[PDB]
């Protein structure tokens, strides 16, 4: 699954 | 929409937290900080929103550290 963090 | 659903602090400049269901919810590091104290950890939202399934999604604790930091 891909990080909830995001930028 | 590119602020917190909280405290609607604009996050065009930095990084935040995304629900991988909802696309509205965003959160700031300080909103997400604020859930996860609070909760021990599920969608700040509330709602509880699931994966991209039906089981609801939860922070990582390598996300939680990070947060934290
Ligand atoms: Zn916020
Ligand atoms: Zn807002
Ligand atoms: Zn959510």
């Amino acid at each position: 699954r891909s990080s909830v963090i995001t930028s | 929409p590119l602020c917190c659903t909280l405290c609607h602090e604009r996050l065009e400049d930095t990084h935040f937290v995304q629900c991988p269901s909802v696309p509205s919810h965003k959160f700031c590091f300080p909103c997400s900080r604020q859930s996860i104290k609070q909760q021990g950890v599920y969608c700040p939202s509330g709602e509880k929103c699931p994966l991209v399934s039906n089981v609801p999604w939860a922070f990582m604790q390598g996300e939680i550290a990070t947060i934290l930091a």
